[PDB]
């Protein structure tokens, strides 16, 4: 939404773009738009979403 | 200087104009042969007149 995709090399993360503050990748800090195949160089990971642990209970 | 991909840095280009980032990466082939076009017809104009 706000910042830019990033990893360590092991996770992915979402910063800021004018400074390092990582944050997990989720439902609430990203939009969807479309199909995997339309973009050059997506990658596959997880994005989680805060309504699950809720689901949980 | 901090290196960026150039896809990124036209999503970012186009976020500031206040189109949503999707429309690049989604049009990305489109936009590079538009511009790769364009600067094809600044070279022909040049060319073809003083
Ligand atoms: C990447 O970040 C995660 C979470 O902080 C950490 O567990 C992992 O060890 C990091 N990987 C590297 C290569 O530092
Ligand atoms: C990054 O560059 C390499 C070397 O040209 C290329 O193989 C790779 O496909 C590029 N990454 C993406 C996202 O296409
Ligand atoms: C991403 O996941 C899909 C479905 O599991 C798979 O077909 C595709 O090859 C994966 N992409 C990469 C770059 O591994």
């Amino acid at each position: 939404r706000e910042g830019v995709f990033v990893s360590n090399g092991t996770h992915w993360f979402v910063t800021q773009r004018n400074f390092y503050e990582p944050q997990i990748i989720t439902t609430d800090n990203t939009f969807v738009s479309g199909n995997c195949d339309v973009v050059i160089g997506i990658v596959n990971n997880t994005v989680y979403d805060p309504l699950q642990p809720e689901l949980d209970s | 200087a901090l290196q960026i991909p150039f896809a990124m840095q036209m999503a970012y280009r186009f976020n500031g104009i206040g189109v949503t980032q999707n429309v690049l990466y989604e049009n990305q082939k489109l936009i590079a042969n538009q511009f790769n076009s364009a600067i094809g017809k600044i070279q022909d104009s040049l060319s073809s007149t003083a």
